[PDB]
């Protein structure tokens, strides 16, 4: 039911979390941000990281 | 980072 992602679809795969804990979006699949494994540290989205 | 796997 919920949806996520700047794709505003369903969760599937990995996920990761804006560290701005006032992203309004905070969950992005890792395809549409351009991830294919975690990465280390911090991570912001586009939006937040001033894309 | 914080990321988690879809889980049904
Ligand atoms: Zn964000
Ligand atoms: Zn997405």
């Amino acid at each position: 039911e919920p949806t996520y992602c700047l794709c505003n679809q369903v969760s599937y795969g990995e996920m990761i979390g804006c560290d701005n804990d006032e992203c309004p979006i905070e969950w992005f699949h890792f395809s549409c941000v351009g991830l294919n494994h975690k990465p280390k540290g911090k991570w912001y989205c586009p939006k937040c990281r001033g894309e | 980072a914080r990321t988690k796997q879809t889980a049904r």
